[PDB]
C-alpha cells in the first residue's frame, strides 16, 4: 500500500538582531521590578504591561534589551572547543584577553582601505595612537576610521566574523591540511582543528545562518510570567547598559559582557 | 546499535566525507561500491551514552545529556528534526508514530 | 524528503512497487536540486543501492546526466568524469545535460570546472561529444576572467596574467564596453556576505575549484601514482580490478587469510558480494583510464593540446578573446591584430 | 517509565492524554532567551506548501 | 582660462600661465603656506583635460616629486572615472585616490572604476593591503587609496618632502561635501592647513610616512 506521508520538520538556529527586535515590537530600559508605593508594575520595567501584556500574553510575550556595546555568546567562545575561536583561527587564549582583558586588536577588517602597518593582537597600547594620531587628524576625523586599524572589545571579534570569506577559509584550511599529509601530537591535533575549520565554514555556506550572530547585539528578555535570580540577572545587565550609555568605558563593557556571561551561562 | 557505525579514518578526504566523521555501516558499504573518492573507514564500537548522542533527532539527545553542548552545535548549523522516533513527539505533545 | 519517503515506500515493499531506473532518476533529480544543506552523500548512497540493484536495474542517458550535474554541483570533478564517459555513448548525450540552459547550465559548470583544475585532456574529450550531439558550447562556459582570458587559455601558467599583445591594452575602451556609462559596469569590491564576488562561482555549491593550472595537475597525478607504487611496495598497480582481489580473497581466526575462509564458510562474505560500478554497470573502457603510469608535463604537450582546444571552441561556436591567442592563422581567423 | 510503558503497548492515543502544548511552548520561549527560535513546519503531503505552526 | 586670477589681480602665484595673468586666489593653483619646504596647492580641476594642464604647469617649476589628491564625483560623469586616473599616474610620481563627492554612491564603488583605468581592482588593492605592501605601477610611480578624503588629503601632505609639490584637485574653493543628501561642511585648505601645523609632531613620534601603509615604532 502507499504510506500515509506525514512531514514535519522542527529546526533551531542562531537569531538575527533583527528577529529578536521582531519577537518584542518592547524595549526594557530600566531596572524596576515592582513599584514600593502602587504595588504595580513600574513602566518601561522588566514587567512593563504595554511591552508584555496587562495583568495570558505575559507567558508568551518577549522584549529584548539594546546593548550598548555588543557581547560575545558564551556558548561559542568559552565552551571548548571554541567555535569563534576555531572559525577565526586564533587560540581561545589570545582571543579572550580581547574580551575579559585589557587588549586590542590591530586590522579587524581586510574589505576596506587601511593605512597603518599594526596587526595582530597589542597586550599593551600603542603610543603614538593615544597623542599624536588623533591630533594630527582630530578627533571628530578619527573616529570615523578608528574602529578600521585596530578595535577592542567584543565587538572587534563581531568584524572579524561578519568580514570573513568563508570559501577563503575552506580553501586554505585544505592546502594547509595537505601540506601537513605529506611531511606527531601536533601535526594530528593541527589536522583535527583544520577538518573542523572547514566543516564549521560549510555548514555557514549552506544556511542561512550568520557566523556574526555569534555576537549578540540586543538582549532577548524572557516574559514575565516564566520568571515570577534570572529577575536579578536580569537588572544587573541593565543597571550596567544603563551606566555605560551615560559614560558615552572598557572596564565597564567587561562589566557589561561579563554580566551576560552570568545570565546565560555560569560556571563557565 | 552498538556496531552500526564506522569512522572515517584520518586520510580519507573528499568532498563527500571528512576524515573522523561518523557514518552509518551500511551508507559506507554503498558509497564504496560506487566511487573511488578516498571512502576510507574503520568499524567503531559506541557504547550505548555515545550511540544516543549521535542520532538523527537532535531533540532526543537533547533531551538525554549534556543538553547546552547539543543545542549549541546544532542551533550553528541550522540543524532540522524530521520527528521520526517516539521521544520526539512525546516532547511535542503530539501523537508517536507507533 | 518528500520524494525518499515515496522512493522507501518502493524500495522496501511488494516486487511490484519496486523501483526501475526512472524511480531513481526522480529520487537523484530531488536531491540534486534542492535548496539547501549538503546532498551529496545522499546521491552516493542513493548510487550505491542502485548499484546493489544491478540484476534488475539498469542506467539511462537521464541517470548519468544527473550524476554528472550532481558531482560537478559538490566539485566531485573525479566522479563527474566518469558518469561524463558512460554519458558519451548515448545518443543525445551532451544535450540532456545542458538542460536547455536551465538550473545553472550543468554543462557549462562541468567544462568550467575541468579548466579550473587543469584537466585538458578530459575537457577535450568532453568538447568531442558536443559536436557529436551537435550542441554548441554555452556563454556561460566561455566566461571571461578580469585578464579577458576564457577556458581556451586560463590553465597556461602565468596565471591571472594578460599577454604582451604587442601594444598597450585600453582600458578606456574596457571600461565603456563593460557598462561603465551607465552605472551597468561590474564592481571588484568585496562586500560583507555569502554571495560570491567572482561570477565563475554561480552554480557551484561551494564556489568553483581553486585555479590549478596544467603544470600543476600533470604534476600532482605524478606525485599520487608513486605513492600507490611507494604504498605496495611496502606491502604492478591494480586498482579496480576486481577479478584479481577476489582470487586473493580466496573466534574468527587471526590469520587473515584462514579468517577469509571463515567469512565464506559462515556465509558472512562471499566473492558474490564483490563488485564495483564499473563491472556491473558494464564500463569496459575504465580498465584503460587506471593503471597506467602519467604522462608528465612538457611545454610542447601544452602548445598542441591548446592549439587543438582552441580549434574545436571556434568550430562549435566559441570566441577565444585576443589576450587568448597571445597567451598561446586562427589569431587572424577571428580578425586580430597583435 | 511509565511513558514507556504505555510506548511498548502502543496506546498512543492514552499517552497523548496523560501528556496534556503548554509543555512545549514554554521551552520555546526559554530557548529564545539564549538567542535560539525552534520553530515547527508541516510540509503538506498533497501540495508540498510548508506552513509554520503558530507555537 | 585666467579670468578668475586676473579678476583679482585687476581688481587690486605659481605656474607661467599666471605670467598671463600678471602680464593682463581661491581655489586657483592657490598655495598653502605654513613655512615648509614643500609646495602644497588646491585647485579646482575635476576634468581630465583640466588635471592634464594643472600638472603639465606643475611639472615645469621642477618638484623632486608630485602628490595628487584626486577624486570622482558620485552619480554624475562615469565616463571620466578611469581617464582621471590614468593621467594622475603617468604624470605624478605619487597618486592618492580619494572621494569627491559620493552622494548617494558608495565610494568604493567610484574608486573601483577609476581604478579600471590603470588595470586595477578595489579586490586587487585590498589584496596589497593584507601584505602591508602597495607595489608600484608598471612606469614605477605610486598609487594609494582612502575612501575619507580628510584622511587622504592630511597623508598626502605627510608624504611631502624637501623641495615636493602636494596637489588637492577637485574641489578647489568649495566648502561641503556631499554623502548621501547632506552637504556636510568641509575645506580642502583647512585639512593642508592643518595638516601641516601637525605633521612635525608626528614625524617626532617615531612614525614613517613616507607612502602607504604607515610604519609605526611599534610596528614591525
Amino acid at each position: 500500500m502507499i504510506d500515509r506521508y506525514k512531514h514535519q520538520q522542527l529546526r533551531i538556529g542562531l537569531v538575527s538582531p533583527q528577529q529578536i527586535s521582531a519577537w518584542a515590537t518592547g524595549e526594557v530600559t530600566k531596572p524596576y521590578t515592582f513599584h514600593y508605593k502602587t504595588n504595580k508594575p513600574e513602566k518601561d520595567g522588566l514587567f512593563c504591561e504595554r511591552i508584555f501584556g496587562p495583568i495570558r500574553i505575559r507567558r508568551y510575550q518577549m522584549g529584548y534589551i539594546k546593548l550598548t556595546c555588543p557581547v560575545t555568546h558564551v556558548w561559542y567562545l568559552k565552551r571548548l572547543p571554541s567555535y569563534i575561536a576555531n572559525l577565526l583561527d586564533k587560540p581561545l587564549k589570545e582571543l579572550e584577553g580581547l574580551v575579559y582583558c585589557d587588549f586590542s586588536f590591530a586590522r579587524p577588517i581586510t574589505k576596506k582601505p587601511t593605512f597603518l602597518r599594526l596587526r595582530g593582537s597589542f597586550e599593551y597600547e600603542i603610543q603614538s595612537w593615544k597623542y599624536s594620531i588623533p591630533l594630527f587628524f582630530t578627533t571628530q576625523g578619527f573616529e570615523i576610521f578608528r574602529n578600521r586599524e585596530i578595535s577592542t572589545g567584543a565587538g572587534a571579534i563581531r568584524e572579524q566574523l561578519a568580514d570573513l570569506d568563508l570559501r577563503i577559509i575552506i580553501e586554505n584550511s585544505l592546502v594547509e591540511w595537505k601540506q601537513l599529509g605529506e611531511e606527531d601530537r601536533k601535526i594530528v591535533r593541527r589536522k583535527d582543528f583544520l577538518v573542523r575549520r572547514m566543516e564549521l565554514a560549510k555548514h555557514f555556506i549552506r544556511t542561512n545562518i550568520e557566523p556574526e550572530w555569534m555576537v549578540l547585539c540586543l538582549l532577548p528578555v524572557l516574559p514575565p510570567e516564566l520568571r515570577p535570580d534570572i529577575n536579578e540577572l536580569y537588572r544587573r545587565v541593565i543597571y550596567r547598559n544603563n551606566t555605560l550609555t551615560d559614560l558615552l568605558v572598557m572596564c565597564q563593557e567587561k562589566l557589561v559582557q561579563e554580566a551576560v556571561d552570568t545570565l546565560l551561562d555560569n560556571g563557565i | 546499535q552498538i556496531t552500526s557505525k564506522v569512522l572515517v579514518s584520518e586520510e580519507g578526504m573528499s568532498n563527500v566525507f571528512l576524515p573522523g566523521e561518523l557514518i552509518g555501516l551500511l551508507r559506507a558499504e554503498r558509497t564504496g561500491r560506487a566511487l573511488e573518492e578516498a571512502i576510507c573507514y574503520r568499524a567503531v564500537l559506541l557504547g550505548i551514552t555515545r550511540a544516543s548522542l549521535n542520532t538523527q533527532s537532535f531533540i532526543s539527545e537533547a533531551s538525554f545529556q549534556e543538553t547546552a553542548r547539543v543545542l549549541a552545535k546544532a542551533a550553528l548549523r541550522g540543524r532540522i528534526d524530521w520527528l521520526k522516533g517516539l521521544k520526539e513527539n512525546v516532547v511535542l505533545g503530539g501523537v508517536i508514530p507507533a | 524528503e518528500v520524494a525518499y519517503a515515496t522512493f522507501e515506500n518502493m524500495e522496501y515493499g511488494e516486487d511490484f512497487m519496486k523501483p526501475d531506473t526512472e524511480t531513481y532518476n526522480w529520487v537523484i533529480q530531488a536531491y540534486t536540486r534542492a535548496d539547501s544543506y549538503d546532498r551529496v552523500q545522499d546521491v552516493a548512497e542513493l548510487l550505491g543501492m542502485m548499484v546493489e540493484d544491478y540484476k534488475r536495474v539498469q542506467p539511462n542517458v537521464k541517470t548519468h546526466a544527473l550524476l554528472v550535474e550532481c558531482f560537478t554541483k559538490y566539485c566531485v570533478v573525479k566522479e563527474a568524469i566518469r558518469h561524463f564517459r558512460a554519458l558519451k555513448n548515448f545518443e543525445g548525450g551532451t544535450k540532456v545535460l545542458h538542460n536547455a540552459g536551465n538550473f545553472e547550465d550543468p554543462l557549462s559548470l562541468y567544462l568550467r570546472a575541468l579548466c579550473r583544475e587543469g584537466r585538458i585532456v578530459e575537457l577535450i574529450d568532453a568538447l568531442d561529444a558536443m559536436r557529436r550531439d551537435n550542441q554548441p558550447i554555452p556563454p556561460r562556459a566561455m566566461i571571461m576572467s578580469r585578464k579577458y582570458r576564457t577556458l581556451v587559455s586560463s590553465w597556461i601558467e602565468p596565471l591571472q596574467e594578460e599577454a604582451e599583445l604587442g601594444y598597450e591594452i585600453d582600458y578606456l575602451a574596457r571600461y565603456v564596453e563593460e557598462g561603465g556609462l551607465t552605472g551597468e559596469r561590474k564592481r571588484w569590491v568585496p562586500r560583507r556576505g555569502k554571495t560570491p564576488l567572482d561570477p565563475d562561482a554561480a552554480g557551484f555549491i561551494y564556489s568553483n575549484p581553486i585555479e590549478t593550472s596544467f603544470k600543476q595537475r600533470c604534476l600532482e597525478d605524478w606525485k599520487v601514482h608513486h605513492r600507490k607504487l611507494l604504498r605496495t611496495l611496502q606491502s604492478k598497480l591494480h586498482e579496480g580490478d576486481t577479478e584479481f582481489w577476489k582470487r586473493r580473497f580466496l573466534w574468527f581466526p587471526e590469520e587473515p587469510f584462514e579468517a577469509f575462509k571463515e567469512m565464506r564458510e559462515r556465509k558472512v562474505f562471499d566473492v558474490s558480494d564483490m563488485y564495483t560500478i564499473a563491472d556491473v554497470w558494464g564500463w569496459t573502457w575504465e580498465k584503460d583510464f587506471k593503471n597506467k603510469t602519467p604522462r608528465r608535463w612538457s611545454q610542447e604537450w601544452e602548445v598542441e593540446l591548446a592549439i587543438v582546444l582552441m580549434a574545436k571552441v571556434i568550430e562549435l561556436g566559441g570566441v577565444p578573446t585576443i589576450g587568448d591567442c597571445a597567451v598561446i592563422q586562427t589569431t587572424h581567423s577571428l580578425g586580430y591584430a597583435f | 517509565m511509565e511513558v514507556w510503558a504505555l510506548e511498548g503497548f502502543g496506546v498512543a492515543h492514552i499517552l497523548q492524554e496523560m501528556l496534556t502544548p503548554e509543555s512545549f511552548r514554554l521551552l520555546v520561549r526559554e530557548l529564545r532567551s539564549l538567542a535560539l527560535e525552534l520553530n515547527h513546519f508541516l510540509v503538506s503531503e498533497k501540495n508540498f506548501q510548508i506552513n509554520r505552526k503558530e507555537v | 582660462n585666467g579670468k578668475t586670477t586676473t579678476t583679482y589681480l585687476i581688481k587690486s602665484l605659481l605656474g607661467r600661465h599666471n605670467i598671463y595673468n600678471i602680464l593682463a586666489v581661491p581655489g586657483r593653483c592657490e598655495l598653502i603656506d605654513e613655512e615648509q619646504a614643500f609646495g602644497v596647492i588646491v585647485d579646482h580641476a575635476n576634468t581630465p583635460d583640466g588635471l592634464s594642464r594643472l600638472l603639465d604647469s606643475v611639472r615645469e617649476l621642477k618638484p623632486r616629486r608630485i602628490i595628487t589628491v584626486i577624486g570622482c564625483a558620485g552619480e554624475n560623469e562615469r565616463g571620466k572615472r578611469p581617464v582621471m586616473t590614468k593621467i594622475a599616474t603617468e604624470k605624478s610620481d605619487v597618486t592618492m585616490l580619494t572621494s569627491d563627492n559620493p552622494g548617494n554612491e558608495d565610494p568604493l564603488d567610484i574608486l573601483d572604476d577609476m581604478l579600471s583605468g590603470i588595470g586595477w581592482t578595489m579586490q586587487e588593492y585590498l589584496k596589497h593591503g593584507e601584505h602591508d605592501y602597495y607595489p608600484p605601477l608598471s612606469n614605477g610611480h605610486r598609487l594609494f587609496l582612502h575612501d575619507v578624503r580628510r584622511v587622504a588629503v592630511r597623508c598626502a601632505v605627510a608624504m611631502g618632502e624637501e623641495g615636493d609639490m602636494v596637489v588637492v584637485a577637485g574641489k578647489g574653493h568649495e566648502s561641503y561635501q556631499l554623502e548621501g543628501d547632506k552637504k556636510e561642511f568641509y575645506d580642502d585648505r583647512e585639512e593642508c592647513r592643518e595638516a601641516l601645523q601637525y605633521v612635525d609632531e608626528l614625524h617626532q613620534a617615531g612614525i614613517d610616512t613616507s607612502e602607504f601603509p604607515w610604519r609605526l615604532p611599534e610596528s614591525h
